[PDB]
């Protein structure tokens, strides 16, 4: 009436939850690692011909 | 409890409305979305034709009402005061994955087609019912999920 | 799918398509071709979202330079502004589209060597999108190795050159006018490379069709330009001639035995695909146009990051249709001034 | 490799067909049981998380949309301003997805009850802790989707909203019509977890 | 939201009443209405000398809308006496409340009889105890629904105001009427399902209290078995009242285009126009829970910030403790006044108006026209 | 300026610069611009000129 | 349950026909759009040449009814006491038109996009156009005989 | 241990109130992410847009709030006696407010960065940009009243 | 089951011959893929030589076959009684028809592109070409060669 | 062991007092990586600045004593005989200071970087530049208050 | 039957048979893949040289025929009640020869379209051209030589 006492424990339903909690987290710091700080605008050259 | 009516029943009977449900409004969605894209894209050019320009999203929005009334008529047959089996508990998640691939497809392919089709409509006039014909051919394959589904439905029972 | 387009891209191609529908429009070239004075053409193009910009030009002394000056200025420091905000996708893009240009910018400055012009005025009289920060190529004595280690080193052309380097030492205009060929070809190749790799999926198909075009107007081009006044074997021809366009990667050795005008149309018969010099006394009119009508196609998607390629070679070409019509009404060329080309 | 991410997926997949194998080949198919589990768990870790989940993602499509049609309606708004107050309608139809993933919870908590340390695992509230899992994902990843196609739709609409006013009320038409699936994803919602009991 | 169009019903005369009193729900708290009210009352007394100054950025709108600020929080701090909520602290001011068993133990089950109820709003009774959250949501949810739904009604009445000045009895009477008894068919009785069953006693009289909404889906689900049994003629009119509400959707949509006849415009233009109000109805009806969340989260999130800062300097200490007081209030006061006024403030000021526009003008504006826009020669000076 | 100048040169160079303090506007930019003075060696004649 | 008949066996049938439609109807549809983007590009320019083009298209539609024909055919097979070895070779049969449909599908698909813009260059194309077109259809014949076959054995000599 | 209250009971709260921060403190971070470098990119060029642009860092900042104060509550919650009942609702309460406070944090960061530079060119759209950005706030609220209701149940019925 | 013929036996035979199809007629699918683009790119120059070209899709065509004659070998064996011996050696003739047919699908369709358009030029080159497809189709039927000694060990002997 | 305090509950405990510190070490490494090359790339045109806009890199430390402030704390909880209910929290503590850690990491990093080149070319900038990261440096203070709050639980409630 | 010989033995064997060959044959068809793409690129300039240009492709037959008879012999040791000691080795046999032929048809197809590109240009490069890919062959044989020694150990001493 029980599943195997060593990978098969109850414990098991607390391992997944924990799975897809981790789940959401590392597709999240794929957003995080993502973007980029435009930099065009932080710096300006001398542009001679323009002004 | 019988023996070929376990008590884990009702998890692949709401597998199966649950799959049936939402992959059914995923082809809907991208089967609209992305015509829309082209829809708006033209617009800009031509305002007059949009009149005939909505029959590619309402033929994506149809795969939805498949998959809803594919999803309302096995839900409804399963509730805890009754037991039945897992034979009939297993078919509904056949059910549920035929018809949610299938107007998955659909979707996929109108949405796509659909895209392009009225992409270049503005060109030409006439092209209208070579690219509404085969829209037709394109549709019958979420049809096609549902006609086997129905009898898949009522085996077993 | 373009749902991942508007992470970073949103904000600049939601500006951009307010910079396309302030182009101008077929009846609206028509209202600037009665214009009779410069007056009536500043008061009257003020109409339209270019307008507030000639203020403060003059009183009364104004030319078709003055004219293309500021319409060109008012574009660059907004294309500036665009290429301002950008990612580390889109910036190299739009990076690349930049170093497109400046390989004329060079081109150019090289060609003022043998004429010992004055240092101060090229780079006013060139073109300032295509920029790069060192600049002492024309002062400098120019040998092509000589002027290899500026160039190449610091520059972002360090790539382009290959198999380049011959007869170092003359610096011909012929030979200047090889050498930016074999850089445009060398070019063309690395910017298809690129969208083939690394751009999203719907601005593919539409930016390869619309460069290979461009590989294809360079080929022809100078297909013609190498008949007519220069004598060199078919292996010289075949390298300046980039097979990135892929619309043809056959008939561009059969371009390469084309010594006449009736091997060139022979060259190009077997594509059918689209005529140029069928018997028309403005060829470029042709290229033009066609070129109008791919980016006519190429706003139609909605996602794609290759609107902005298309919207750049769109503004450029009405600029030139505005000193078209400034140059036929103050000289006074009346037939012709419904030559401008513009399908919006 | 040459990618670690899908070498993973290769590598996670190998190994479950060998350990399955290799428990088919010393006979015992008993050790690896689908429906053991289904039964050993707690019926309160599918109903609370399909509570969880379903208001979950509904906000990530809503949040996720309105992320797509405001950076479209911002981007047309420096030319003309007139855009943002007209075409604010737009994700109101992005917004309301969230809603429905709202009420969802609402009426799944009047569900969620204590049940005696016996009848925890009764066929009634065995059931109704597996409906509210399945209504969950169901409604929830529906208003995900929702949220995707309302979203780009929308920002369509906003820089075709920028010539041609009079074609802003032609275009609303696949956006309401777009709406209708997350409609569809809420009743069907009601519909399957309507039969189920509380926890007794 | 636009311009209304020339000689209709305008929207000020609601939007005078109607916006601080929509944002009077969202939060609600006597306290921070008062801080609100100051800083407004600050502003109308300084007007005649500080319109002459130079304003800020954020100035602007702030002194324009002086008086949207301060007709504001007079309604907030009513809404404060009703909820009972000063700084996240009840009243203790009519003692009439509940009453309390005489003996018991320390942390046991203890149960609460009424001799009377209280007058004016809750009272001080359903403070402490984390189950009086359950009584306070499922209260002002159902608050939610019945004042929003009477507003929209409130609006989609005015329609009638314009229609028949307009002299157009030969149309918009067909439109009206069958866009009426869907919503006020279907949400009226729901409404007023909410009103009758606080009326009836389901203790004194033993009843199983039926379903707040199971009552509403089976309804659409099945015809007419209802096993709660609310009332005993409900089997009756359920079925009369859902059929009445499906047949006007065909009544909607024929009856306007047809003429003594289409151009294919007006046939396209109502089927999108009765598909849309369809789900309008169901849709911005439930929109109206924003005004409840948003007052349930505001007036938790002060309690636990109370808990979490006072609580702490709060607990007895000697020497150092009165200066914890000192600092620790610097750290309650300057976050709660800052950061939860104006964070929420400006947070709900937009809902309000958001659900003043998308919900009101959608039933008061038929279309738009011209700003009046005259000219004048005023001082217009800028480099 | 440096980078180019090793190259031309060839590594046998002789260089050294001195900021600038307070430096000053011009037409052309209209703005403060920061400036350094700047000396290098060598010994050839058109190299100079160069 | 018997040894031979576990309870679990109608599973390996319910996805049986479950999967012969969903690579059957992937594979018709990615076909029919790679086809159909094909056919809108060519007929921009000379219009007029619908009822040729649509060749493509239909018979992307021929392997969905092969694939639906044999699902149908597998669901009046099904039953609640059913053996374990009957569940199998429906899968088998599941499985075998179901892939070969999607991989008929890819087929059809480039050499749809490919073959009608062609078409509009060269009127003669038409004549092999079928020619090459049926060689990727045949494939999807295939999985149908061998699925059938399966069928056929499916009842037979079962305890 | 027992049948009603196991030990692994407090893994779903420990868990709980350390997912309802850590996912709302990434959005908000992000939200300060690309709103911050959006603010520091428009105003070198105009000065006076900088106080009246940081209101997306000052509305991604009340996320972190957000999701503080519900990851308090479960916090008082704990015990080590506890139930498994009461275990999943403090979990169930925890990631609900957590990724719906991520998906408003990913909100008012981009529509904070394409508001900050849109206000330097249209001096009327920072009016409106508020206007969208407060719908960015309060979906990622409801997460949090969904765990507040959850968060009602708890100490009620515990056995 | 039994020790030697347990009930999990015919599932090898039924991927078993289902193998059998599938990847032929993926590899059948991806030669004529590649090569029938190629067909459809260089007849617009020229009609002529379509049916000299046609020849790789025809040995796309037999590769197929030479998989199906197989599984329908092997249908014949199958039953609910049979030996797990006997279950094993057919999924092994199912993989080795199966894969080997496939990477002949990679060879006759990258060959097939760079032959036809090569052949536009050189009509010297089409006897060298389809030298080449035989160590390529060759190669396809060491697949059969071998699959076809297994199946006369699988009745061989049984329990 | 008894069923309350098996002997794999410190596993839970060591490896949260080691994600309490790790997962700020990396943001502090992030934080300190993107504000380096921020500081070294524009302050080298103008020296004299780089007193004065160092003050992203020091903030980038600020979250890392958050990470050993806790970690050392949790180390005197941790003990053979402990609960699996103190295990529990120590995972909780670590993985709440931890993982915002690095969200701050990752915040003031590239807000610093951007912060510090554009106050080079606007001196207007800088002040409100610091009132942008402290919104992101609150981040992590608010990871250390949860754990705070977490840990005074621990030992305290635990029966045995 | 005994521990020493179990049910589950031919499945270790069965597997040996098919990754004999499917190794080999997809590592072959690379080979003729990429040199195809290089002969008929070449070609059309050069007709002459094709006839000597074929030694890449003859080659991977080379190593093809190499996994047949391994697979042909090593079939041959197959039974119903075989130890499971020398089922082990048969995919041990299978293993080494399935993939060197991979490693090999690598080889030999990379080297083999660079080697007949140069010797378009330099008529006297293939007679140095050839004899390194023979040590690129002769690694393919090393796979050959231990296969069949380890078949040699398979039938003696086995109980």
């Amino acid at each position: 009436d029980i599943l195997s006492s060593i990978w098969t424990e109850g414990l098991l339903m607390c391992l997944i939850v924990s799975a897809l909690l981790l789940f959401i987290l590392i597709v999240a710091l794929s957003w995080i690692s993502n973007l980029d700080i435009t930099y065009g605008a932080l710096e300006k050259s001398t542009n001679p011909i323009k002004k | 409890s019988n023996i070929y009516a376990p008590l884990y029943a009702p998890f692949f009977g709401f597998a199966g409305c649950a799959a049936a449900m939402v992959l059914s409004c995923l082809g809907a969605a991208i089967g609209t979305a992305k015509s829309g894209i082209g829809i708006a894209g033209i617009g800009t050019f031509k305002p007059e034709l949009i009149m005939k320009s909505l029959i590619p999203v309402v033929m994506s929005g149809i795969l939805a009402i498949y998959g809803l009334v594919v999803a309302v008529l096995i839900a409804g047959n399963l509730s805890p005061t009754e037991d039945y089996t897992l034979f009939n508990g297993f078919m509904h998640l056949s059910c549920g994955l035929c018809v949610g691939f299938a107007c998955l497809s659909s979707g996929y392919a109108i949405g796509m087609v659909g895209d392009v089709g009225v992409r270049k409509y503005m060109h030409q006039p006439r092209l209208f019912v070579g690219i509404v014909l085969i829209l037709i051919f394109s549709e019958v394959l979420g049809l096609y999920g549902m006609i086997v589904a129905l009898i898949l439905n009522t085996r077993g029972s | 799918e373009g749902v991942y387009f508007n992470i970073d891209n949103g904000f600049i191609e939601g500006v951009v398509r307010g910079y396309r529908n302030g182009l101008l429009s077929n009846n609206q070239y028509i209202n600037l071709t009665q214009c009779d004075t410069l007056e009536d053409l500043k008061l009257q193009l003020s109409s339209t979202d270019y307008g507030n910009f000639l203020s403060s030009v003059s009183s009364e002394s104004l030319t078709t330079s003055l004219i293309q000056e500021y319409a060109s200025s008012k574009l660059y420091h907004e294309f500036n502004y665009i290429r301002d905000q950008s990612s580390g996708s889109t910036r190299k893009f739009m990076d690349y589209i930049t170093y497109g240009y400046m390989i004329d910018n060079v081109a150019l400055m090289i060609t003022g060597t043998i004429h010992d012009r004055d240092k101060g005025e090229i780079l006013q009289r060139c073109h300032p999108l295509g920029w790069f920060d060192t600049l002492p190529t024309l002062s400098v004595a120019t040998d092509l190795e000589s002027l290899y280690e500026t160039v190449l080193v610091d520059t972002p052309l360090a790539p382009y050159f290959k198999n380049c380097f011959d007869t170092a030492e003359e610096l011909d205009d012929m030979n200047i006018e090889i050498i930016r060929n074999k850089l445009y070809k060398a070019y063309l190749e690395d910017f298809y490379n690129f969208v083939t790799e690394e751009i999203p999926e719907p601005a593919k198909e539409c930016m390869q069709t619309l460069l290979g075009f461009e590989a294809d107007r360079r080929s022809i081009n100078i297909a013609l330009n190498s008949l007519q006044s220069s004598d060199i074997d078919p292996d010289l021809k075949s390298d300046l001639l980039p097979n990135i366009g892929k619309l043809y990667p056959l008939a561009t050795f059969h371009l390469a035995q084309a010594q006449d005008f009736e091997g060139v149309r022979a060259a190009l018969a077997n594509v059918y695909e689209y005529r140029g010099f069928l018997e028309t006394g403005n060829l470029e009119d042709h290229f033009y146009q066609l070129e109008m009508e791919l980016c006519r196609d190429a706003f139609t998607q909605q996602f794609a990051i290759s609107t902005v390629w298309a919207w750049m070679k769109s503004k450029e070409q009405e600029v030139r249709n505005i000193t078209w019509i400034a140059e036929c009404i103050a000289q006074n060329q009346r037939e012709r001034i419904n030559n401008y080309i513009s399908v919006y | 490799k040459f990618s670690f991410s899908h070498f993973l997926y290769y590598l996670v997949l190998i190994v479950v067909i060998v350990y399955g194998l290799y428990k088919l080949f010393t006979g015992h198919g008993s050790d690896i049981n689908f429906g053991k589990f289904l039964l050993r768990t707690s019926p309160y870790m599918w109903a609370n998380l399909g509570i969880a989940l379903c208001v979950g993602l509904s906000v990530v499509g809503a949040a996720w949309g309105i992320f797509i049609t405001g950076s479209s309606m911002i981007g047309a708004g420096v030319r003309a301003p007139r855009i943002t107050t007209k075409n604010l309608i737009s994700i109101i139809f992005c917004e309301v997805v969230a809603i429905y993933g709202l009420i969802i919870a609402i009426v799944f908590s009047s569900k969620l009850t204590v049940a005696t340390a016996e009848n925890m695992y009764s066929k009634s509230n065995l059931y109704t802790g597996y409906s509210l899992f399945w209504a969950g994902i169901t409604v929830g990843a529906s208003n995900l989707i929702c949220g995707i196609a309302v979203g780009i739709t929308g920002a369509t609409a906003a820089i075709s909203d920028a010539a041609d006013s009079a074609l802003f009320v032609k275009i609303l038409v696949i956006e309401i019509f777009g709406s209708i699936l997350g409609l569809l994803g809420l009743i069907v919602g009601l519909l399957m977890a309507g039969k189920a009991s509380e926890f007794q | 939201y636009g311009i209304a169009q020339y000689r209709e019903i305008n929207a000020g005369l609601p939007t005078i009443v109607t916006f601080p009193f929509m944002f009077a729900i969202m939060f609600g708290d006597m306290g921070h209405g008062f801080l609100m009210t100051l800083a407004a009352l600050s502003l109308v007394l300084n007007e005649k000398k500080i319109n002459k100054m130079k304003r800020g950025e954020i100035f602007d709108m702030a002194f324009t809308g002086r008086y949207i600020i301060l007709l504001m929080g007079v309604f907030s701090m009513y809404t404060g006496f009703l909820y009972n909520d000063i700084f996240s602290k009840t009243m203790t001011i009519f003692k009439s409340g509940w009453k309390w068993p005489d003996h018991w133990k320390k942390g046991e089950s203890i149960t609460a009889t009424s001799v009377g109820t209280y007058p004016i709003g809750l009272d001080w009774a359903w403070h402490g105890t984390e189950n009086a959250l359950l009584f306070s949501n499922s209260y002002k949810m159902k608050l939610s629904i019945l004042m929003g739904f009477i507003h929209m009604t409130y609006s989609y009445f005015f329609s009638l105001a314009n229609h028949l000045y307009f002299n157009s009895m030969i149309d918009i009477i067909g439109n009206f009427i069958p866009g009426l008894l869907f919503m006020q068919g279907i949400f009226g009785y729901l409404s007023v399902c909410i009103v009758y069953k606080w009326a009836v006693d389901w203790v004194k009289d033993g009843k199983p209290a039926p379903g707040l909404l199971n009552m509403l889906i089976n309804m659409f689900l099945s015809p007419g078995t209802i096993d709660d049994e609310l009332y005993p003629h409900q089997a009756k009119v359920q079925v009369f009242l859902l059929l009445m509400a499906l047949v006007c959707i065909p009544w909607l949509l024929l009856v306007k285009p047809l003429h003594f006849e289409d151009f294919g415009d007006i046939m396209i233009h109502q089927v999108i126009h009765t598909i849309e109000f369809c789900l309008n109805c169901v849709s911005h009806t439930a929109s109206y829970l924003r005004l409840w969340a948003l007052s349930l989260a505001h007036a938790q999130l002060s309690s636990v910030l109370w808990t979490m800062t006072i609580q702490i300097a709060f607990g007895f200490r000697g020497f150092v403790g009165v200066f914890m007081t000192v600092a620790l209030f610097a750290m309650w006061f300057a976050l709660t006044c800052a950061v939860l006024v104006l964070m929420e403030g400006t947070s709900a000021m937009l809902h309000s108006l958001r659900l003043h526009w998308v919900e009101s003008m959608s039933k008061f504006f038929v279309g738009e026209g011209l700003p009046y826009e005259p000219f004048a020669f005023e001082y217009k000076d800028m480099e | 300026l440096e980078q180019i100048l090793w190259r031309v040169l060839r590594g046998n160079l002789f260089f050294k610069t001195v900021e600038i303090e307070q430096p000053v506007y011009d037409v052309k930019t209209r703005e403060y611009k920061h400036k350094n003075a700047f000396i290098v060696f060598s010994h050839g004649d058109l190299i100079i000129k160069r | 349950m018997t040894e031979l008949c576990p309870v679990y066996a109608p599973f390996f049938g319910a996805i049986g026909c479950a999967s012969a439609i969903i690579f059957t109807s992937l594979g018709a549809a990615y076909g029919t759009a790679k086809s159909g983007v094909g056919i809108c590009a060519t007929c921009v320019l000379r219009p007029d040449l619908l009822f040729k083009n649509i060749v493509p298209v239909i018979m992307a539609g021929i392997i969905a009814i092969y694939g639906l024909v044999v699902s149908v055919l597998v669901c009046y097979s099904l039953g609640q006491k059913q053996a374990l070895y009957t569940g199998f070779i429906q899968l088998g049969a599941g499985l075998s038109v179901g892939l070969s449909g999607l991989a008929a599908g890819f087929a059809i698909g480039i050499v749809g996009d490919a073959g009608v813009r062609g078409s509009s260059q060269q009127p003669r194309l038409f004549v092999g156009m079928i020619l090459i077109l049926i060689f990727a259809e045949v494939l999807g014949l295939y999985g149908l005989i061998v699925a059938l076959l399966l069928n056929s054995r499916a009842t037979q000599d079962v305890v």
